[PDB]
């Protein structure tokens, strides 16, 4: 997924977040619930 | 945590009375069966 503010780790700009362990699935046949923590920026480590 | 069983791929082959006869007439070589084991044999090469 790719947020507004994103930071890669892939490339180093603001593109997609390769996410993973917190692979958002089919829970009870139509939900889809997940709570994300994506890197804002690589440097200063912020995240959101 | 929770698990869910995917349906699976459909690994199929045709068998033409035109293309079993002559082929098992020249080379003498099996339809029914080389294409079952060949079928057989990528599945089983799927999984792992």
């Amino acid at each position: 997924a790719k947020w507004s503010d994103s930071f890669d780790e892939r490339t180093s700009a603001a593109g997609f977040v390769e996410l993973g362990s917190n692979v958002v699935k089919l829970q009870d046949n139509d939900t889809l619930v997940g709570q994300i923590k994506y890197p804002t920026n690589g440097d200063g480590e912020v995240e959101t | 945590k929770d698990v869910v069983i995917d349906t699976a791929q459909h690994i199929e082959a045709t068998v033409p009375l035109e293309v079993i006869q002559d082929m098992k007439a020249t080379y003498d070589i099996d339809g029914v069966a080389r294409l079952s084991e060949t079928m057989s044999q990528l599945s089983s090469q799927k999984v792992d």
